DNA sequence: ATGGTTGGGTATAATGGGAGTCGTCTCGGATGCAG
DNA sequence: CTGCATCCGAGAGCTGAGGGAACCCAACCAT
């Protein structure tokens, strides 16, 4: 019942893995479904993405909640098309189903990759979900014509999504991605300098070890903006009666003396 | 501005929440990392919540007032006060609905009760573990049709929604016994190692080779995973056509000639349950479409569907396959729960439950009633059930979840910000995933995470593992955590606050102070009265302006002399409040006039230390300053120390002489006894005088002259008046303790000069000689009890002002005479009697005997142990008696003896430990040792004896430590249950009363023995006589308040057999709503006069009960017994009582024992354990509710048997027993008030012509009013039974949701009140305190608070007008 | 017109987690046993 | 079919004082 990680693992494990034939088959289906989408777009003259959405809505079914009226009108706006040039629509439906299967089958690689990113400010399930987003992107961009295995192309996208989510969401005060990379590089450099020197390095040593464009003052500013806020509810003392925010005075509202 | 009169709480609709919000929070950003300004659309956005600066937009275009209500075009920030940042709310629009955990996890669940779903089913559906069916659409599961409100697992839903399509991996290089496209029954083997299990068609998957004929001869083509087969099985081919397409153009397989095609070595076989339809032209339904029987598929309608299923058009074989499925509509989570909630029709459900409530089954009726409670609450409040599912989540204003820069430049934030950030991140990710057409597993996981995030925001640490911040184990503080607990909003910021104009300091004895005065340090007073001092400095020439006065007062070295005189003028006539924690009763806060002193210590009067429970070993006290005229008047009239002289709990004096004062008065009022003469015989006084001059007889020896006892002092020294006797004392002729003859008040008194001096002290204090002579007891030494009686009599006869004068005089003279008396403690003052040695040897004798009796088989282990214990107990008692006999006979002025006898300090047990012996000690297991400590504290203990006593010392310390907490909790519960009870009217008009008995049955059932005087006083003093009483030719009229003299007269009449019980009014029989009346309460015990209308007697009762319990009552027995009685707990040592009347017939077998109660109608039986002890005998008569065994009686069984009155009397008597055992004086009224609140409710047995339900608990007053109206209309009255519940359950069942929520169980109270839409009418004190209003008690009572005052001149002018 | 910020991309193969906690008492739903 | 009977889980245990872990590349709004 509880422990949602076990529930999610059970639901992913209920889906069997894939062999080479099945994986290549599904990838080829996805590619031809996209080509069929574009062919049908050219035939009807309409926007390809909207017809893609109609195919996705029809596959997902009524169960999944663009409205039913519009998609129904375009659905019968496509059934009117004659044979020989109609196959495209069936191929698009099949390809979308293949995309769903492929994602469902490759969900476990996301967990395998994400299990080694815990302890960076994001919970395990959040990392898993962001890895799933990266997996969807990799599925969309995968090219089976190169005869590479799917996981080889999927791992890069999963890692990129997880890293981007960590850089974006780990801090209460959002710090841009380039600045986050700068902070990580600074910390790693400081750790290497401490390992070499046998003691905590000074800011000038870190500035020298970063390279051109770095002085001790800039390192000081970077460490200043990398400080994370503390909780107003941090317990002070042994008894559970004193919090940190109990020691912080209000400096905004005017005092009775000031008002007088 | 209209006055606030009621507060209502109710569920909030999504429309209401969206109307609250000033904008949607779309981003989890808080502030920018460079500029430390709020981020747009974030949790701190000025566009949503308001500007940080007053009258200034974000971009600075407008920075001035008059632009109120104007929104800047560039930045979107309104121009207004910044304080709106603590009022303006936001909201989050959830992608999917989420359930409010309060209505899910508070047992029993409101949503589960409404939808008839168990907790397990609700948890399974809400957190995406099982589906729930809506509109099954004619689906079949395992041969049984599916119905609404049915729970399907993931497997059952997947089978029903899609179908069965199993795949079997054919081993490499093995062909299958079956062909592609052939129906396969269950069990039919498809390979040498594969056996099918489901029915339907088999389909080849990835054939490893293709055999293509050529017009004939065959040929083989290998099929690798990286290539696919295009031509369907059993289809001819042409020259040049391709069959097995490959990725590489050179790898493609083009057919050389015309030939048939076959596919072999399939990688796997897919067995499905489906129907098949070939076609030869354009088809109509594409892949992923669901069809019904008889629908057009292809061939212009030539083929038609025969079954329900989903259509997939496989172009490889040019065949339409309908996989057996349904369009069933089963959903998961809060969306499904909300859909079920909106379809609910409450009136039809109410009718169904009313029909169900007619079942003979009691359990069914109880379940229907429980569901009906919720249904009717929703119907009455007008709330919609679907509002229990959230669509928009409100967002607290930022100023109540601040992100602030600490003085050190770092940032500090609230946990609510992190919870909101998690919620927003998960919602945004869910929206993105939905916009991407993600598979259903990912969407289900994301929705589960969103539900968990909402739960964590509302109530963290309730379902599952609590959310914590990384790197710590500390749970994040949710809104529920903020609301509830000892540190929550209610108990920490609403029922108690930190205040201005207050200080604290160590306390020092103030012996030169008057009763109404306290010593206040100069610096403390200057800080406390600073604005008044500034005004006074402005009035004088000390400062040109208030700012200059403040600057001058800022620095210590800048203060002069005249400011102190200005301060002395400021405080003239004003009072301050002194308070010592813990405040156990109202006397813990008292008003005093401050006298400015030097130093840093508060000076306290010695006579209020007992009321404060204050000593001078480091105690600290707090000082508060009442500001306005009303506050000062209340402090001076009601809370002045000199106006509070009697205890509100018992009516006995509370400010009284103690310690050194008692010692001095006793020393001067005790008389010498001498043995030199020892009853000699004399014929004439001259012979006695000559004998005394010769040295043969002492001055105070009891001699006999002329047949009358006297002494030489009485004959030798005869004084004309007290002045002559005291002048002789001043000359050393006689001592204060010598017995002489003095002429006073026209009489010749054989007394001592000290007693005459005490009489003069009293007479000069009260400024009345005859009354003072009447008050004092001349012929006894003045000790604690006599002094207390004198103070009480002086109060009654003269008033509190003269009583205060007398108290001050007694204090002064007691201190003066204690200083010069010569009281000291030396080691030789702990006199060891000689008898002890003998008493020890005697004991050492019998012990040997005991050992003999154990070596010869005559004694067991238990018998010998008990005999030794008894012997040592009796030896200890003998040693105590010997010690005190030695003190009485030989050293009557011994310091320890005088200290114990006067009541100044010490009790006989401690003195025995000092002098005689410590005695027996208890092991940590609770059993006694066999050897006692035979050494006293003067002799010195050995190491082993000291270690043995350490067990008891430690146990006593731990006892104290737990007891104080348990008593505090009990006192809080009592305050919560009685806080609304006020004296609200003069007379309720009732004719009911209670009968206080004067005789109690004996423990040996011999006869009725007269009760102790203290118990009768505690039960009778101050009460109003309900009926006229004639005793000893004295007529006590109806409506008379019983004074102490009347109580004594009643006791005297009872001792003469004229009366057996007294009928009096009581709170148990009062008819006043939310309180009592003046007559049913009686005296205000702190004033010895009828109670004033408006007195908060409930608080007084709770404090009176709770104060002694702290420490006084030891810890079935002690404080646990009192707690068990006030909570109405069923005893674990429960006794057996008779439910009906009848005669007793004990039926005993050698294996079992039983008691039959045989009435004239029926004969009942009671089986009890044989080892028990019976209070009844064969052939006896027992009434209903009488006990048959020893032990504590269950109050609920007594309520069923005898009724309400008997249970009230039992509870009162049993609670008073514990307090009497400890020696605590406490009036019955307070316990009666608490018990009256305990018995406040009834249960409906038959509704009659009412809308009530059977078994519905409701207030007794409300049902009586309902019955009165029903009788007025002429209907069938409601039938009810009384109920009894403990203080906790009675307090939690009140009408006011504010007090119940601030008491305990906050989430349950709040959710029930919100469901019901309850309105709080602000009747009690706690609600008005929470709202910061004027409490309906004391000066805030409607009886007195509209009084006007005017002079005669102004009144006449208005009269002329 | 410059820096700071943001969106997109990487191709051998990779396929179900991990810390933890056992020394408290009392009272009201509830599943299980019998009749 | 009812009833009682252990069984589990949920909500409590005085106040006051003092206590503080990848890197790179290119287009694009803001200032
Ligand atoms: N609210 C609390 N007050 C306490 C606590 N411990 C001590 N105190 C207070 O401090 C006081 C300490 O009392 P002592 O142990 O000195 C004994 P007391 O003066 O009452 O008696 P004698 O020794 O007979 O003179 C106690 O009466 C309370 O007023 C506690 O845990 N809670
Ligand atoms: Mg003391
Ligand atoms: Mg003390
Ligand atoms: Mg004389
Ligand atoms: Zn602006
Ligand atoms: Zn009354």
């Amino acid at each position: 019942t509880s422990d949602p990680v076990r529930q999610y693992l059970h639901e992913i494990g209920q889906v069997p893995l894939l062999t080479l034939e099945e994986e290549v088959e599904l990838a080829r289906k996805v590619e031809e479904g996209m080509e069929a989408i574009k062919k049908l777009s050219e035939i009807t003259g309409l926007d390809p993405d909207l017809i893609r959405e109609v195919v996705r809505a029809k596959i997902l079914g009524s169960a999944r909640v663009l409205d039913p009226k519009t998609v129904e009108e375009i659905d019968q706006k496509l059934k009117s098309l004659p044979k020989e040039h109609k196959r495209y629509l069936h191929i698009a439906r099949e390809g979308e189903a293949a995309r769903q299967h492929l994602i469902e089958a490759n969900l476990r690689l996301v967990v395998s990759i994400a299990k080694k990113y815990t302890g960076r400010g994001l919970s395990f399930l959040d990392l898993i979900q962001e890895g799933n987003q990266g997996l969807i992107r990799a599925v969309e961009k995968f090219e089976y014509k190169r005869r590479f295995k799917f996981s080889t192309y999927a791992t890069w996208w999963i890692r990129q999504a997880i890293n981007r989510a960590i850089a974006d969401q780990a801090r209460t005060i959002r710090i841009p991605v380039h600045m986050v990379e700068t902070i990580n590089k600074l910390s790693r450099t400081a750790r290497q300098l401490q390992q070499e020197l046998g003691r905590e390095p000074t800011y000038e040593e870190i500035a020298e070890a970063m390279g051109p464009g770095w002085d001790a003052k800039r390192v000081e500013e970077t460490l200043k903006i990398a400080q994370e806020p503390v909780s107003l509810e941090t317990p002070i003392g042994d008894e559970k009666d004193s919090f940190y925010g109990d020691f912080i005075p209000d400096e905004h509202l005017p005092s009775p003396v000031d008002a007088a | 501005k209209k006055e606030v009169r009621k507060v209502r709480i109710a569920l909030a609709s999504p429309e209401k929440i969206r109307s609250w919000s000033y904008g949607e929070v779309e981003k989890p950003e808080t502030i920018n990392y460079r500029t430390l300004k709020p981020e747009r659309d974030g949790l701190f956005d000025e566009r949503i919540f308001g500007p940080i600066k007053d009258y200034e937009c974000a971009c600075g275009k407008y920075k001035r007032q008059r632009f109120e209500g104007k929104v800047c075009e560039r930045c979107g920030v309104e121009v207004t006060k910044s304080i709106v940042r603590r009022y303006r709310m936001g909201h989050i629009e959830l992608a999917t609905p989420a359930a409010h955990i309060w209505f899910v996890k508070d047992v029993p669940s409101k949503i589960g009760t409404l939808l008839d779903l168990s907790a397990t089913e609700l948890e399974q559906v809400l957190y995406f573990s099982k589906y729930i069916v809506l509109d099954p659409k004619g689906a079949i599961l395992n041969g049984v049709p599916v119905e609404k409100r049915q729970l399907l697992t993931d497997e059952e839903y997947r089978e029903l929604r899609y179908g069965k399509q199993e795949t079997y991996p054919l081993p490499p290089g093995v062909d299958a016994l079956v062909k592609d496209g052939e129906e396969v029954v269950k069990g039919q083997e498809l390979a040498p190692g594969v056996v099918s299990r489901l029915d339907g068609v088999a389909l080849y998957r990835f054939p490893r080779r293709v055999r293509v004929e050529y017009v004939t001869e065959p040929k083989d083509y290998r099929v690798q995973p990286h290539m696919n087969v295009v031509v369907p099985e059993g289809a001819r081919v042409e020259a040049g056509d391709k069959i097995v397409a490959a990725i590489d153009p050179e790898e493609e397989v083009i057919a050389e000639a015309e030939g048939v095609v076959h596919l072999h070595e399939p990688a796997s076989i897919l067995v499905v349950k489906a129907r098949v339809y070939p076609f030869e032209d354009d088809v109509e339904v594409s892949t992923g479409d669901r069809v019904a029987p008889g629908d057009v598929l292809a061939d212009g309608g030539k083929v038609k569907s025969d079954v329900y299923g989903r259509v997939e058009v496989d172009l490889v074989r040019n065949v339409v396959r309908v996989v057996e499925s349904y369009d069933i509509d089963a959903r998961m989570g809060a969306e499904a729960i909300q859909q079920l909630l909106k379809e609910l029709d409450l009136e039809a459900l109410e009718k169904e439950l009313l029909e169900e409530m007619k079942h003979p089954s009691r359990a069914r009726r109880a379940k229907a009633r429980k569901r009906l409670e919720v249904v009717r609450a929703f119907l009455d409040s007008g709330n919609r059930p679907e509002w229990m599912i959230l669509e928009a989540v409100p967002v607290l204003p930022p100023d109540l979840r601040p992100m602030v820069q600490v003085d050190g430049g770092r940032f500090a934030t609230s946990d609510l910000n992190d919870l909101y950030r998690r919620l927003i991140n998960r919602n945004n990710r869910l929206k993105k995933l939905l916009a991407q057409g993600a598979p259903e597993i990912i969407i289900r996981n994301e929705k589960r995470m969103l539900q968990e995030a909402v739960d964590a925001l509302l109530d963290n640490g309730r379902r599952g593992a609590p959310v914590t911040n990384p790197g710590s184990d500390r749970p994040l503080r949710s809104l529920t955590d903020i609301l509830s607990g000892k540190q929550g909003r209610f108990r920490q910021n609403l029922l108690g606050k930190r205040v201005d104009y207050s200080g604290r300091s160590v306390i020092v004895v103030g012996p030169q102070l008057k009763l109404h005065q306290c010593g206040l340090p100069k610096r403390m007073a200057l800080e406390l009265f600073k604005p008044f001092l500034l005004k006074k400095m402005e009035e004088k020439g000390i400062a040109p302006n208030v700012k200059a006065a403040r600057r001058m007062l800022e620095r210590q070295r800048d203060i002069k002399d005249e400011v102190w005189d200005a301060l002395e003028e400021v405080i003239h006539g004003k009072v301050v409040l002194l308070n010592r924690a813990p405040t156990l009763h109202r006397l813990g806060i008292q008003a005093f006039q401050p006298v400015l002193v030097e130093g840093q210590s508060i000076q306290l009067h010695p006579l209020v230390c007992e009321a404060f429970n204050a000593d001078f070993d480091g105690d600290q006290m707090a000082v508060h300053v009442p500001l306005s005229s009303f506050a000062q008047a209340e402090a001076r009239i009601q809370m002045l120390s000199a106006h509070n002289l009697l205890s509100p709990a018992s009516g006995e004096p509370l400010a009284k002489p103690s310690r050194d004062i008692i010692l001095g008065l006793y020393y001067i009022t005790q008389v010498r006894k001498e043995k030199k003469g020892a009853g000699l015989e004399f014929a004439t006084p001259e012979e006695a005088l000559a004998a005394h001059e010769r040295g043969e007889v002492a001055l105070n020896a009891p001699i006999k002259v002329a047949g009358r006892e006297t002494s030489v002092g009485r004959l030798k020294y005869v004084f004309a008046n007290p002045d002559e006797a005291l002048l002789a004392v001043a000359h050393g002729i006689v001592d204060l303790q010598d017995v002489v003859t003095v002429r006073y008040m026209g009489k010749r008194l054989e007394t001592s000069p000290g007693r005459i001096l005490f009489a003069r002290i009293v007479a000069e204090a009260v400024e009345d000689e005859k009354v003072a002579w009447e008050l004092i007891q001349l012929d006894v030494p003045q000790e604690k009890n006599s002094l207390k009686d004198l103070v009480y009599q002086a109060f009654l006869r003269l008033g509190m002002e003269k009583t205060a004068r007398l108290l001050d005089a007694l204090k002064y003279y007691g201190f003066t005479f204690s200083t010069t008396s010569g009281i000291t403690i030396g080691i030789d003052d702990a006199v060891i009697p000689e008898e002890k040695k003998q008493y020890l040897e005697e004991a050492d004798r019998k012990l040997l005997q005991i050992e003999q009796a154990y070596e010869m088989g005559f004694l067991t282990d238990r018998e010998r142990y008990d005999q030794i214990l008894q012997l040592w107990t009796e030896t200890t008692e003998k040693v105590t008696q010997a010690v005190f006999k030695n003190f009485e006979e030989n050293y009557p002025f011994n310091p320890l003896y005088v200290m114990a006898q006067s009541g100044a300090r010490g009790n006989p047990q401690q003195i025995r430990q000092l002098c005689g012996l410590r005695g027996l000690m208890q092991k940590p297991s609770g059993e006694t040792f066999e050897v006692p400590v035979r050494s006293s504290f003067r002799e010195g203990l050995t190491v082993l004896e000291y270690f043995i006593s350490s067990h008891g010392a430690r146990k006593g310390g731990a006892d104290t430590a737990l007891r104080t907490a348990d008593s505090g909790y009990l006192t809080r519960k009592l305050v919560d249950v009685t806080h609304e009870i006020v004296v609200r009217e003069a007379d309720c008009g009732t004719t009911n009363y209670i009968s206080v008995p004067l005789f109690q049955p004996d423990e040996v059932t011999r006869s009725l023995r007269l009760r102790k005087r203290a118990d009768i006083e505690a039960g009778l003093y101050g009460r109003v006589l309900a009926r006229e009483v004639e005793v000893l030719g004295v007529r006590l009229e109806e409506g008379r308040y019983l004074s102490m003299d009347d109580v004594h007269l009643l006791i005297k009449a009872a001792e003469a057999g004229e009366i057996q019980e007294v009928p009096v009014r009581s709170p148990l029989t009062c008819q006043t709503r939310y309180g009592v009346c003046q007559k049913c309460y009686g005296y205000d015990l702190s004033m010895a006069r009828p109670v004033s209308i408006g007195e908060a007697v409930g608080i007084v009762a709770a404090q009176s009960i709770g104060e002694p319990g702290t420490q006084l009552t030891m810890r079935t027995q002690g404080l646990p017994r009192v707690i068990e009685l006030f909570e109405a707990r069923r005893p674990k040592a429960k006794a057996v009582i008779s439910e009906i009347d009848g005669v007793v017939r004990i039926e005993e077998t050698e294996e079992k024992l039983s008691v039959f109660v045989e009435s004239e109608g029926f004969s009942k039986e009671y089986k009890l354990p044989k080892e028990a002890r019976l209070l009844v005998k064969d052939g006896d008569y027992v009434e209903a509710g009488q006990p048959l065994t020893r032990g504590a009686i269950d109050p609920h069984q007594l309520l069923e048997a005898k009724g309400p009155e008997a249970v009230e009397r039992y509870l009162v008597e049993e609670i008073q027993k514990v307090y009497r055992a400890q020696g605590v004086k406490l009036h019955d009224k307070h316990i009666e008030i608490v018990v009256r609140q305990m018995m406040k409710y009834v249960e409906v047995t038959d509704p009659g012509d009412s809308r009530l339900l059977e078994g519905q608990v409701l207030e007794k007053w409300d049902v009586e009013a309902l019955n009165e109206r029903l009788i007025a209309e002429g209907k069938t009255p409601v039938a009810w039974k009384p109920l009894l519940m403990g203080v906790t359950k009675s307090a939690l069942s009140t009408k006011s949701w504010l007090s119940a929520a601030s008491f305990q169980n906050t989430t349950h109270v709040l959710t029930e009140a919100a469901i019901a839409g309850k309105k709080d009418e602000l009747i009690g004190l706690k609600e008005n305190v929470i709202l910061g209003r004027l409490i309906p008690a004391g000066t805030g009572s409607d009886f007195v608070r509209f009084t006007q005052v005017v002079d005669q001149k102004t009144l006449k002018a208005i009269e002329e007008a």
